[PDB]
C-alpha cells in the first residue's frame, strides 16, 4: 500500500 | 527513464464497432511488489484527464463494462468495445512503477457520413477599421472528414501569409468538425482592394465552396 | 469530488509564483497528493508529488529543486512553489489526488505563462453579416477575439444562455498575442429581434467584455 511505489 | 509508446496515434471506428489501443513500456512494469502500475486516462475535448482502467485491468468507479484493459510486462491494450460519440479523445497510458511517466496518447476519432461545411464570411467590423486593423473571417461549420483546405483571394490573387487557420476537436454531438480561417491584413492594405474570398476545398465536394464579398458594399 | 486550482497566469522569467489548490470531500491526510504538467505538442509530465502528512515528497529530477510540494493539513490546501521559472515552465498544472499509483480526482487545471511580454487585454469584434448579403432561416453570428496576453480567455453567449450551437475556436499565438473566435447560429427570425451578446473573459487582465452583435 505504498501509494507512490517507484518511490520504492 | 521508463519510455511509454502508444500506437497508434490516431485511430477513426464507427460507432458499434471496437476500437484497440496498444501501449508499451521500455522497462517491465512488474513492480518488486509483484503489482503492475500501469494505468489508462482519457482526456475529453475541453476537460482534464480522468482515470478510466488502474493497474492493468481494474475498471474505474463509473466506467462501463465496454472498456477493457489487458497485458502484462511491457505490452498492454485497452479496448473500447462498442463505441459511443461520447467516447472520443485523448487516451493516454501511464506507469508509476519507476519515476513516473505518460504515453504520448491516442486520439479516438469517431466515424460518421461525410459532411459538407457551411461557410460563413465577415468583412472587419467598423470597431476594427477605427483601431486600423482590419481581419477577414471564414466559418467553416460541421464538416466531417477533418481534413479541408481554405484559400484566401484578394483581388483575384491568393494570399497566404496572414493566415491563421484554427480547427475546433471533434464534436460528439454530431461527430463533425469546425475550423475559423482569419486573414489579418493593416487596413492600409484592406482599403486598398476590393474583393475578399475565401475558397473551401473538402472532397464533399468536386469544386472548392466559394464565399465572397466586396469592400465597397459593405 | 473536486480539486480547485488558483488562478495561474503570466510570470516573468526568473521569477516565482506558488499555485494552490483546494481539496474537498475526502480526508485530505487520508491521500497522497501530486500535481502534473501539459504542454501542448505534448505530453503529460509529473512534476511532484507528497505524502499524507508531508514528511516524504517526490519531484521531477530535472526541476533541480526550484519546485516545493507542501500541503496545509489544516485547511485541506496544496501549494506548489515554482522557483526562478523559465519558459520551459509555461504549461498547464493539474493538482491530483493520487492512490495506489494512480491519479483517481483531477483539479481542472490551471496554465502558467512565463514570459517577458506584458499583460493585455483582448479586443472583441463583431461577426455579423452584411455587404447586402441575403439572409435564409437561420443567421450565424460571432465574435473575433484579438490581441490578448496571455491565455486564456473563455467566451459565452448571452450569458451562457445561449449553447446549442456554440462553436469556440481554439486560440493562436501570432505576433506575441493571441487570437480566437467563437460562433453561434440562431433563426434568422429571431435576430436581431432577440438580442445576442457574447461574453469574453479574460482573467489575467481581470477584463470582461460583453459586446452586443448589431445588423
Amino acid at each position: 500500500e505504498p501509494q507512490a511505489p517507484w518511490m520504492e | 527513464d521508463v519510455v511509454m509508446t502508444q500506437t497508434p496515434l490516431s485511430l477513426p471506428v464507427s460507432l458499434g464497432d471496437q476500437a484497440s489501443i496498444s501501449c508499451r513500456s521500455s522497462q517491465s512494469l512488474v513492480h518488486s511488489n509483484g503489482n503492475t502500475y500501469l494505468h489508462w486516462y482519457l482526456q475529453k475535448p475541453g476537460q482534464s484527464p480522468n482515470l478510466l482502467i488502474y493497474k492493468v485491468s481494474n475498471r474505474f468507479s463509473g466506467v462501463p463494462d465496454r472498456f477493457s484493459g489487458s497485458g502484462s510486462g511491457t505490452d498492454f491494450t485497452l479496448k473500447i468495445s462498442r463505441v459511443e460519440a461520447e467516447d472520443l479523445g485523448v487516451y493516454f497510458c501511464s506507469q508509476s512503477t519507476h519515476v513516473p511517466t505518460f504515453g504520448g496518447g491516442t486520439k479516438l476519432e469517431i466515424k460518421r457520413a461525410d459532411a459538407a461545411p457551411t461557410v460563413s464570411i465577415f468583412p472587419p467590423s467598423s470597431e476594427q477599421l477605427t483601431s486600423g486593423g482590419a481581419s477577414v473571417v471564414c466559418f467553416l461549420n460541421n464538416f466531417y472528414p477533418k481534413d479541408i483546405n481554405v484559400k484566401w483571394k484578394i483581388d483575384g490573387s491568393e494570399r497566404q501569409n496572414g493566415v491563421l487557420n484554427s480547427w475546433t476537436d471533434q464534436d460528439s454531438k454530431d461527430s463533425t468538425y469546425s475550423m475559423s480561417s482569419t486573414l489579418t491584413l493593416t487596413k492600409d492594405e484592406y482599403e486598398r482592394h476590393n474583393s475578399y474570398t475565401c475558397e473551401a476545398t473538402h472532397k464533399t465536394s468536386t469544386s472548392p465552396i466559394v464565399k465572397s464579398f466586396n469592400r465597397n458594399e459593405c | 469530488v473536486k480539486l480547485v486550482e488558483s488562478e495561474g497566469g503570466l510570470v516573468q522569467p526568473g521569477s516565482s509564483m506558488k499555485l494552490s489548490c483546494t481539496a474537498s470531500g475526502f480526508t485530505f491526510s487520508d491521500y497522497y497528493m501530486a500535481w502534473v504538467r501539459q504542454v501542448p505538442e505534448k505530453g503529460l509530465e509529473w512534476v511532484a508529488n507528497i505524502n499524507y502528512d508531508g514528511s516524504s515528497t517526490y519531484y521531477l529530477d530535472s526541476l533541480k529543486g526550484r519546485f516545493i510540494i507542501s500541503r496545509d493539513i489544516a485547511k485541506n490546501i496544496l501549494y506548489l512553489q515554482m522557483s526562478s521559472l523559465r519558459c520551459e515552465d509555461t504549461a498547464t498544472y493539474y493538482c491530483a489526488r493520487l492512490t495506489n499509483g494512480y491519479l483517481d480526482v483531477w483539479g481542472a487545471g490551471t496554465t502558467v505563462t512565463v514570459s517577458s511580454a506584458k499583460t493585455t487585454p483582448p479586443s472583441v469584434y463583431p461577426l455579423a453579416p452584411g455587404c447586402g448579403d441575403t439572409t435564409g432561416s437561420s443567421v450565424t453570428l460571432g465574435c473575433l477575439v484579438k490581441g490578448y496576453f496571455p491565455e486564456s480567455v473563455t467566451v459565452t453567449w448571452n450569458s451562457g444562455s445561449l449553447s446549442s450551437s456554440v462553436h469556440t475556436f481554439p486560440a493562436l499565438l501570432e505576433s506575441g498575442l493571441y487570437t480566437m473566435s467563437s460562433s453561434v447560429t440562431v433563426p434568422s427570425s429571431t435576430w436581431p429581434s432577440q438580442t445576442v451578446t457574447c461574453s469574453v473573459a479574460h482573467p489575467a487582465s481581470s477584463t470582461t467584455v460583453d459586446k452586443k452583435l448589431e445588423p
